[PDB]
């Protein structure tokens, strides 16, 4: 019951853990859960772990140290996911006892008067570094794939199991907040020793064991006294940066919420802030007290809807996009030679630099020499950045630019097995681009095609194979934005998918597939977005309440900066198309509020920022604040809506519009949805995605499918019947 | 509401300032002590005995200024040990409230006499040494929006449109008339000079002034970073909240923001009956009291509605007020308080504020009350009306009544 | 004129230093807690109304530094014109946040006012915000500064209070409070502490030990070798107390206040301001009265606040229903009784500090809330709540039952 190291006290699951003990008093503690290729922190590694402890306890007088190791490829992967998904407000005991337990454990493993080193052979995540957190000195194979960190975050989570609480007695507040904890990123074995998270390295993960034993044979002479002992647990512990209660770090400590709510711009991701609100009040207590407080943190985010969100997408959504779920089933490999890119444009460019960089033969053409050797200077350009903030040598960026051949002849695309076409959005253009090409280019290439809008079905009739041509849709900035939207055409063979799909992965990127259709998924998603805020400025509301409920949703960039940078001018013919559709098949088009404001900036010549001029100013290269004129024109400051009435419009919109293209049959999965929606267009991450933010939408209504609904059709009532849920959300 | 309460005395030190100042030296419990043997001088024949509290007004009550700065004065100045002393803090304020407590005390009838005022020694006693909650906690400091004092007011700054020239203009009025009163000799009779355990001078002036102070000098200063301000994020967490606007207007420099001084002030409050047996004739009636607030954000918002409260209180209208105090924490917060309530120039702050004379959080309330009881006086006016803007988006509102 | 009134007074149960459960709990966050219990009793509640939030803290630094009333306020998102203000008289603290408060609402320019106090003594220590009383030589000297455990000795010795004396006041005090708990008497005023969960952090006066004998109270070693005294202030004691030859060191652990976390909140009004938000007065303040004595023997000024207060009343003894001293110190206890003639049945009647603790800002609101209630259960009429306080002050405040 008290202080036990046990889940349960009163009248069972598998061992995980092989006890070894040596002629010299070394307990070796391998992990290894014979239910999964991976060890996580389920109910069997807890009593596991429990059972161990009680025996290092035990036999304590014949033991002299402890090495923790896995047999596994990694070391251990963290927290068991598919429990903490289901915790419901009522479970927040439970979870917290969990919890406790779990460092009940590593506390004793800690103070047990003996050294503990941990042997990590492999991939040390969250839960699984905490276990090494605990431990008195870390060894790591410096192996292919190995990574370390504390990622929780990512998922809606913290680092509950002492994560917080030990690395802040290591680091101090603001660095074990800024370096580790805020962003939980991984790192490399090299990194991971560089910033302290690791103490020493070996070339192979054989030397783990040896090398550790090593280490306490050592210790033990070179150091009795304070064998087993964290510098915390010592009487003269000084924190590094300073207490709360210390002048130099209490000058800045109320900098830090306000730099944090900088950063996320005020979005409402509860994760961050629980972080530095553990952080900082752990550092002001004894270590127990402190662990005790980073459970209370944790209950709190595991139990709430911002979490299951971020789980849903960014563990459960990924993982089933990384197996393959929406790659066609039985169609084998077929490796790239030579890819050619037709448009030097910022997509092009960008598009040959990621091919290049992932280590293909590039060949870049455009309409003449001048212009695709400026095309190819993007990538030097990264380059020249990538070398001065030192993350490349200086031979392997030569390389990386020899790839790339700028060409202005289409006889260049001799011997090119892949082509991605990023020229204007214009069908008889990439009809007439890809005809210059497709006899030239060898009889297997993949014919893909960058188009935003227009359907791949019609881009398909301009060459002979059309079985091999495929839209690939990539975003911009390329070498930032991570997904990759393929898009299957009507004649679009289940080969040329899978093809394109392996590309994608090759590249380091993450691949959607999706039935041909105007818009496709993301270009017509997006497009409700920056049209919801359009409406708002023909309705009068400030511009500069605009660009904050925008970033207060959580956007990586507000909706008219956005409108900018998508032109202005694509915006008009893509709603021009629109009504073409409807207007030959008879019908009456509904325009969209925001198209007699596109229409509005166009006619006033500011169409955005590769015009100089949008909503937005523009002066030598750079954005510098709203246009002044925007007030007079739209009388800003006439409509002052609820600020959560904007936020709302917007997350709806793009919720709504993807609700209809997953019944449209144009996405198949929600999976795709998610990812998608995050990845493609911006869509805020503690949503979860588009989708889901049907399930686990919270608000004054409540949360889930039917407090979305309400909301929905509160938003109706007040500001048009485009907020009105479709049928297939409804009883 | 039974028993009025009556000023009949109310002193101060001059103000030390903050860097090389004359008043570094001299411990804050010293400069209370001094203010009440000044007393003692004018008054030898007054039966302390009578005195039933010192209420003291101190923003960072720890170090020398902690363990209850007002008794330590009440047994380190030899009152009798029946004399009470309470420490309070109400931010900006404390002043003024130990004087509003004071009197609101008289009021009830429990106590007869008591001396209020305040203390603060920021060269030995730096804000924010005594730390907090919605400043150093992060849960709350994001659950309560909190933003440094000058970022507030140049919001203030930019939603009024108040221009830098603007702000500089009533910089500059303000130590003109600072210097005017000075040379009037307004404040011969109340700034007690703080002297040595010897009786050798160590300060008998405002020193923080700048009475040669320019247009010119003040545009070529450069807008605020010193403290919280230089550190990230405030002005963004600031817009968050004030979304409508689209980039904060920093106007507010070294030259247009009060200075940090040390200094003390000593206000004596009392009933009528307790002022006659005594033979002490009362200077001013406290006619009403107000605490109120607003947005603790852009926070020093809070002096409008206190004001409107006292004067709703005391069933008076701005007309009916013949002075107008508002502690000159930031030129902003005056023009905003001016514009809200259509207040005329020559009735507000007419002796100059604490741009010239500095600001010592604890004690600035009740100095500007002496200084009001002082005028009032002088120029055979009725009517007074003492307010300050305060941290967390506070207001306090006193009127006084020449009698 | 205007009549100060009662409508709620809460507290927090009583958090131990060592190993105790409020440990964890930050101080604004036991406030917060007291202010949700408020508005839960009453939904209705017209906030804007609320003109003052008025703190007892005797140490206002770190966590209790920056105005903590007013963080509260904010913090729990009660109106932006409710004020916020803190205040330090020492042990009297909480109690002196009532009286302002009551006084407020006589001026006629307060109409609705809480008033209480926070302490959380694990957390920041007493003695955490320095001081010149102790910390400045000249001043130290002067006012001849002495720990009060040294006063409360002298008391004992002078009065002849013995170590048997003290323990056995001791003993009552753990008797009484058990007896009260064990009543349902603190039921509806002591509201439990919980995490940002919902979870159970405390329900009880922790502090309590209700199995305490008379002859494990014996065992205890005097507290003249504990923290505060370290050397010289026996000295000091009996050079002022110079007919003293020797102070009997007779205060120990079990014998004095429990050094503790905890908050309590009262909300006190007009009839008017009451009448209008539906509020049933419970109590009504009848008066107040800050006094004093010797800041050397530090203890003994409950007697003249006590007189005083009686006198401005125009009431004797006699009158009064229930006596409620803070338990400091034994002897402070026994020197008070002896010097009114206060009978034992009407002295700490739900036991005190010894028993469960001297969280001190927050002390003279808890123990005024203690008696509001025992007037009621009791149906009795008058209480007369006062403290002992350092510096050698004392408040003391007569309440009548509505
Ligand atoms: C550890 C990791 C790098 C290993 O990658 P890998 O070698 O490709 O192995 P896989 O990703 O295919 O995982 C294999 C199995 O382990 C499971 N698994 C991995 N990490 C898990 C976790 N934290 N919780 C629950 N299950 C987990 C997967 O669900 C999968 O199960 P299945 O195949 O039975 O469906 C990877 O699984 C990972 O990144 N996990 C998440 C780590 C993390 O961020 N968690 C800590 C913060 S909460
Ligand atoms: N020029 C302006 N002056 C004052 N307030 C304004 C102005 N423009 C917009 N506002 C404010 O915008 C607010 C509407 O949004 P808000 O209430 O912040 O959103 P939410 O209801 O989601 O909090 C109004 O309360 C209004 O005070």
């Amino acid at each position: 019951m008290g202080s036990s190291h046990h889940h349960h006290h009163h009248s069972m699951p598998d061992n995980t853990i092989q006890w070894d003990k040596d002629a010299d008093g070394i307990v070796t503690l391998t992990m290894d859960d014979p239910s999964g290729s991976t060890n996580v922190m389920n109910e069997a590694y807890i009593e596991s772990m429990g059972k161990a402890v009680d025996r290092l306890v035990a036999e304590k007088d014949s033991i002299t140290g402890v090495v923790v190791a896995s047999a596994k490829k990694t070391f251990f992967a963290g927290g068991d996911v598919k429990t903490m998904i289901q915790a419901r407000p009522e479970d927040a005991g439970d979870v917290f006892n969990t919890v406790e337990t779990i460092k009940r454990q590593l506390r004793t493993l800690e103070t047990l008067g003996k050294p503990v080193v941990a042997a990590i052979n492999g991939a040390a995540l969250g839960g699984g570094l905490e276990i090494a957190l605990a431990c008195h000195h870390r060894i790591a194979a410096d192996v292919k794939g190995s990574q370390l960190g504390l990622p929780e975050v990512t998922l809606g989570l913290l680092p509950g199991g002492g994560g917080v609480t030990r690395t802040v007695r290591m680091f101090g507040i603001q660095n074990a907040f800024v370096s580790v904890l805020a962003q939980g990123t991984r790192f490399k074995p090299a990194k991971a020793k560089e910033i302290g998270l690791v103490d020493e390295l070996v070339a192979t993960v054989e030397e783990l064991v040896p090398a550790a034993k090593a280490w306490i044979k050592e210790e033990l002479k070179a150091n009795p006294d304070g064998a087993g002992v964290q510098p915390w647990d010592k009487k003269g512990y000084k924190m590094p940066g300073g207490t709360p209660s210390s002048p130099g770090l209490a000058a800045i400590l109320p900098s830090f919420p306000s730099n944090l709510r900088k950063q996320l711009k005020g979005a409402p991701m509860p994760a961050p802030r629980a972080i530095l609100a553990a952080a900082v009040e752990g550092a002001q207590v004894d270590f127990d007290t402190a662990s005790r407080i980073e459970s209370r943190y944790f209950a709190s985010l595991v139990t709430g809807q911002v979490a299951k969100n971020m789980m849903q997408a960014f563990f459960f959504d990924l993982q089933a996009i990384n197996a393959g779920g929406s790659r066609p089933e039985g169609i084998g490999k077929t490796p790239i030679k030579r890819i050619g890119v037709l448009g030097a444009g910022m997509m092009g460019a960008g598009i040959a630099y990621v091919s290049a960089k992932a280590g293909y033969e590039v060949v870049l053409k455009d309409v003449s020499l001048e212009a695709a050797a400026k095309g190819k200077g993007y990538s030097e350009k990264l380059e020249a950045k990538a070398l001065e903030r030192g993350r490349t040598t200086q031979e392997r960026s030569d390389a990386l630019l020899a790839r790339i051949t700028p060409t202005a002849d289409a006889a260049d695309f001799k011997g090119v097995d892949f082509v991605i076409e990023a020229v204007f959005e214009n069908q008889e253009l990439k009809h007439k681009v890809f005809g210059e090409i497709e006899d030239i280019v060898e009889p297997n290439a993949i014919l893909g095609s960058n188009t935003s809008t227009l359907p791949i079905t019609g881009l398909a009739t301009g060459v002979k194979r059309q079985e091999d041509f495929i839209g690939i849709h990539f975003f911009s900035p390329v070498d930032k934005m991570p997904l990759v939207e393929i898009i299957k055409g009507e004649k679009t063979s289940d080969e040329a998918l899978a093809r394109v799909f392996d590309y994608t992965l090759a590249i380091g990127k993450t691949p959607i597939v999706v039935n041909d259709s105007r818009g496709f998924f993301t270009s017509r998603v997006i497009g409700t977005f920056v049209n919801e805020a359009l409406a708002m400025l023909g309705e009068g509301v400030e511009p500069a309440s605009i660009e904050q409920a925008g970033s207060q949703a959580g956007y990586p960039a507000p909706p008219l900066q956005l409108s900018d940078e998508l032109n202005l001018e694509l915006m008009h013919k893509i709603a021009v198309a629109t009504r073409k559709g409807v207007e030959d098949a008879g019908g009456t088009y509904q325009p969209h509020p925001a198209e007699a404001v596109v229409e509005k900036m166009i006619e006033l010549g500011r169409s955005g920022r590769l015009k100089g001029a949008g909503f937005y100013e523009y002066a030598d290269g750079k954005r510098s604040g709203l246009w002044p004129g925007l007030r007079e024109t739209f009388k800003s400051g006439s409509s002052q809506p609820p600020l959560q009435d904007m936020i709302d419009r917007m997350l709806f919109a793009e919720a709504l519009e993807t609700q209809k293209c997953l019944d449209e049959g144009v996405l198949t999965s929600t999976a795709d949805a998610n990812i998608g929606s995050i990845m493609g267009i911006g869509f805020p991450p503690w949503t979860g995605g588009s989708a889901q933010f049907i399930v686990g939408y919270s608000g004054p209504a409540g949360t889930g499918k039917a407090a979305f609904v309400a909301r929905a059709r509160e938003l109706a009532a007040a500001y048009g019947d485009r907020f009105l849920p479709p049928e297939s959300l409804l009883s | 509401m039974s028993e009025e309460a009556f000023i009949y005395e109310a002193i101060r030190t001059p103000r030390g300032k903050q860097k090389n100042g004359s008043l570094h030296e001299v411990k804050p419990l010293s400069l209370v002590v001094g203010l009440i043997d000044e007393l003692r001088k004018r008054h030898p024949d007054l039966d302390e005995n009578l005195i039933s509290d010192v209420i003291l007004g101190c923003v960072s009550p720890v170090g020398d200024q902690g363990g209850d700065i007002a008794r330590a004065a009440v047994l380190a100045s030899g009152m009798p040990v029946t004399s009470g002393g309470v420490q309070l803090n109400r931010f900006c304020a404390s002043g003024l409230e130990a004087v509003n407590t004071a009197a609101q005390k008289v009021r009830s009838g429990w106590d007869d006499l008591v001396l209020a005022g305040g203390v603060e020694s920021m060269s030995r006693v730096p804000m924010g040494s005594d730390g907090g909650a919605m400043g150093l906690d992060p849960a709350t400091n994001y659950d309560v929006m909190f933003v440094p004092q000058s970022i507030g007011a140049d919001l203030i700054a930019t939603i009024e449109g108040f221009s830098r020239e603007d702000v500089d203009a009533y910089a500059l009025r303000s130590q003109q008339k600072a210097a005017e009163a000075w040379s009037g000799g307004y404040f011969a009779k109340s700034v007690v000079p703080v002297r040595d355990q010897n009786g050798l001078l160590i300060l008998d002036h405002d020193e923080h002034m700048r009475p040669d102070t320019t247009k010119e000098g003040l545009a070529k200063l450069k807008p605020a970073f010193e403290g919280l301000a230089a550190l990230g994020g405030f002005d963004d967490v600031a817009l968050q909240k004030y979304h409508w606007v689209e980039k904060i207007n920093h106007v507010h420099t070294g030259g247009n923001s009060s200075g940090i001084v040390d200094g003390a002030a000593l206000v004596m409050i009392g009933s009528a009956a307790a002022g006659k047996l005594q033979g002490l004739t009362p200077r001013a009636r406290i006619v009403a009291t107000a605490t109120s607030g607003a947005d603790p954000v852009i926070m020093l918002t809070g002096p409008t509605p206190a004001t409107r409260k006292v004067l709703d209180r005391a069933g008076l209208t701005v007309d009916d007020i013949d002075l107008f105090e508002l502690n000159e924490a930031f030129a902003s917060v005056v023009l905003k308080f001016q514009k809200d309530l259509n207040i005329p120039d020559e009735k507000l702050n007419v002796n100059g504020g604490a741009i010239a004379m500095g600001h010592p959080l604890g004690a600035t309330g009740a100095m500007i009350l002496g200084t009001m009881v002082d005028e009032l006086e002088r120029r055979n006016a009725r009517r007074a009306l003492i307010t300050l803007c305060i941290g967390g988006g506070m207001g306090v509102a006193t009127i006084i009544e020449r009698v």
